[PDB]
């Protein structure tokens, strides 16, 4: 059995502090260059590089998300999958700032 | 679908990234000075075609000519040219 | 400010794993992912950067992706300020693929649950995952 | 059939822009109060109050996760429930900051 | 640099719409949701604060929200800043119920698509989910 | 239940269905009594010569006197206190052994 002893102990949640930076939006796509890396990664390494030091994680990835769904756009012979966008996804579970420097 | 197919197998892809720019000869802006300010037009990625004041630009491929004053080459190369790459900041080559 | 954002002071700043899975068996019938090392190699770059400790992995299958983080899930982070982990693979909702199969990735971050890797406990985990999470696609809307 | 224009267009994501804030992460469930509202709501509502007019929403948010990280844990009379815990789920899908003042 | 926050300018700050859903049909099975109101209470004064054209709506059908949803989705918030509606109800994973029923979050949420209510385009859309996703319970860990 | 769908899980019923509260709101402030502060400072008619604290400090911190040496209780969880040693902050104590409690952690009590 347990004792009355509720008010004593303290928890935080076994699913807080995780923080889960997805490429593209539930059940779409996530694109990819015919051989020079995906949009995702790739705009998340310069951003990393050019505010590392200057901004908190999450304003980070919002500067990834512009980037990704401002500057990208798809091209393929095949019309179906000519001409398409993304927007990454950041779903956090996080409790306080992060920042890297 | 076959496309389906296609995606759900991974094996869709954008090419961009060998479609652009469009020309690789007049990618340095050195290059570009080469063949209207020459520097401004020149540092918006725009180069000389030789006919008239029409220029055209080594990422996208646009082209622009019939310049009005206070056209300022950047700006006039987005109002046109939106999704290009040079104009995006989309990684090049 | 109290409790505003992490601390990262600790000594090291923290794992930084990298799982680079561009081969696939034909079983799974998934083509391959050329043009994947180009990530591997920038994130690599970007972290250490950072000062993460980096460790590449590549091609691994289901059961050593799952054993990977298992054992990484049980080192002693207690001088770490941070844990970051790079997924590069195929996927769909919710799942991500081994070279021979699909995982779910709940089943891979389950590991560092607050609850099951203490040494973490209260710092920042961070999974970046780049893969597809279905087959839809955005069409797209112009902007004047 | 297409023609060599795609330079001439720009698009956005018609997926992006948007944001949901959840009040419990995937998968769990999410805790009222017997008779005076939710932990979130509430949560939410307080620190919308004290800091709409100075901090970035993501950060609000993220303070929003930490209280009702912090400062809940259930109360039951039935074993399976009590003392239960619960993390908020942002999930942004933002291009840009938002600040309400 | 220039544009790198959401602009807040226009003349409205935008809607916000509150869905308070606390009594469903016994076809349902689901119980009364006591106290939701408490919460539609301060969410209403909390966004009126904000400058926000509040609007509480009660037990609505699966129905009702997806239709009230759509209409919405169709004034014209050219002169409005942003977007916001609040959802309280029962739910699971991807999904919130009307009195009569569930419905699923992305049919709710997709009528402001950026490209199906022009008039949102580019501006930020928010949507407050107070529901369950699925029975789990966090066991916490102490620290 | 368990003879109509002895197969399911009740428990999971009860949270399908909505039927799963938290009753923390009926439980706290384990004494109204010693909701406010003067009720609380009221409490300290015979505060031990050897202290180290007055009452204001303990009731400021929530906590009013049991008449017991110098054990006082938390008006909201319920906590006891005692045998307080010189340098001994009302309050920082009382979130060292309680730092679940409603008072202590800014949950909201009762009005
Ligand atoms: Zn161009
Ligand atoms: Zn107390």
């Amino acid at each position: 059995s347990g004792v009355d002893d509720d008010m004593a102990c303290h928890k935080i949640p076994v699913e807080a502090d995780f923080l889960y930076a997805y490429s593209t939006a539930p059940g779409y796509y996530s694109w990819r260059n015919s051989k020079d890396g995906s949009w995702f990664i790739q705009s998340l390494c310069a951003m990393l590089k050019q505010y590392a030091d200057k901004l908190e994680f999450m304003h980070i990835l919002t500067r990834v998300n512009r980037k990704v769904a401002t500057e990208f756009e798809s091209f393929s012979f095949d019309a179906t999958f000519h001409a398409k966008k993304q927007i990454p996804c950041i779903v956090s579970m996080l409790t306080k700032e992060l920042y890297f420097y | 679908t076959h496309a389906d197919y296609l995606l759900r197998t991974g094996q869709v892809v954008d090419i961009s990234d060998t479609i652009y720019p469009r020309n690789p000869a007049m990618y340095s802006e050195e290059a570009r000075l080469k063949s209207l300010t020459p520097r401004e037009l020149a540092s918006a990625g725009l180069y000389y075609t030789g006919i008239g004041d029409q220029v055209q630009c080594f990422a996208c491929g646009g082209k622009l000519k019939n310049w009005e004053p206070g056209d300022r080459a950047w700006s006039e190369h987005r109002r046109h040219f939106p999704n290009c790459f040079f104009v995006l900041g989309r990684n090049l080559n | 400010s109290l409790d505003n954002s992490y601390k990262m002071d600790y000594p090291e700043m923290g794992l930084c794993i990298i799982i680079n899975n561009k081969n696939f068996h034909k079983s799974t019938g998934m083509t391959s992912r050329s043009g994947t090392d180009v990530d591997a190699a920038n994130l690599r770059e970007t972290f250490r950067n950072l000062k993460y400790e980096v460790r590449n992995k590549n091609d691994l299958t289901r059961e050593e992706i799952v054993e990977l983080m298992r054992d990484v899930s049980k080192e002693d982070h207690s001088k770490r300020s941070s844990f970051v982990c790079v997924l590069l693979s195929h996927g769909e909702e919710g799942i991500i693929f081994g070279t021979n199969g699909p995982v779910d990735l709940k089943k891979i971050t389950n590991f560092f649950r607050g609850d099951r890797c203490r040494s973490l406990t209260g710092k920042p985990k961070l999974f970046i995952i780049q893969a597809a999470r279905g087959t839809e696609l955005d069409c797209g809307i112009e902007t004047d």
